[PDB]
């Protein structure tokens, strides 16, 4: 029962970091996703850069 | 940022030590001892909000005086004061056009460094020569070495 | 000993949710950081394109 209460606490904790880590993943992607959208957007904006400095 | 920090200089050391006791629930584990966007996201959410990732970075960005990326303690009070509000409104325009006038004794549209001098004597506090060409840098944001109307605007923007 | 060693194998979890939950935060954090200089790096360059652009 302790034990068990002990487990509720740190499967509620788990389900918090779960959730959580669940959540920063996705923002992780997201974040990287972005960064890698902006890197994508770099690279359209700097062979455009490379087009416009050739413009 | 000027009116936050007046606000922070006025805080009591009880007031301090109570927002260090939060600082530090924010802080409990980090790495740096600071506070990065992992750790506002948990306490914000914590505290029943939903901050998407780019509003978390707005709201380190917003009191990142170092670019560090983080939130250390003397940024956090900053971030505390900017929550709330005793200045709320901050009068307006038209007010602070005939408060303009004032400054310009020679009717000419602009402040310059005399009239700036002028007025910071009159106001009864010891002004040093960092006060008067500090506060002409952070008005004359086209470096003519003069506040012009909407300068001024900007330079007195929450000034209560 | 199934809620003991649930609260171990829950722990076990919790702390896998809790160092993931940690390692996509800081990550989130630093991808955040990738973003904001994917998208610094983005208006550097693109900030170059318009200026070059402009000319």
């Amino acid at each position: 029962d302790e034990s068990e209460r002990g487990m509720k606490v740190i499967e509620s904790r788990a389900q918090k970091d779960e959730e959580k880590m669940e959540i920063q993943e996705i923002q992780l992607k997201e974040a990287k996703h972005i960064a890698e959208d902006a890197d994508r957007k770099y690279e359209e904006v700097a062979r455009k850069l490379v087009i416009i400095e050739s413009d | 940022d000027d009116i936050y920090k007046a606000a922070v200089e006025q805080l009591t050391e009880e007031q301090k030590n109570e927002f260090k006791a939060a600082f530090d629930i924010f802080v409990l584990g980090a790495e740096d001892g600071c506070i990065s966007t992992k750790e506002l996201g948990k306490v914000m959410r914590m505290l029943g909000q939903n901050p998407t990732p780019e509003e978390l970075q707005e709201m380190i960005d917003e009191v990142d005086e170092d670019g560090s990326g983080t939130v250390d303690f003397d940024e956090f009070l900053v971030m505390m004061v900017r929550c709330m509000k005793d200045d709320s409104k901050g009068k307006s325009e038209e007010e602070l056009s005939d408060l303009f006038r004032m400054f310009d004794k020679n009717a000419d549209g602009y402040i310059d460094l005399d009239e700036l001098k002028i007025m910071l004597q009159a106001t009864g506090e010891t002004i040093t020569e960092d006060d008067i060409e500090e506060l002409m840098k952070d008005g004359d944001k086209n470096n003519d070495g003069r506040i012009d109307y909407d300068e001024f605007l900007e330079f007195m923007k929450g000034v209560e």
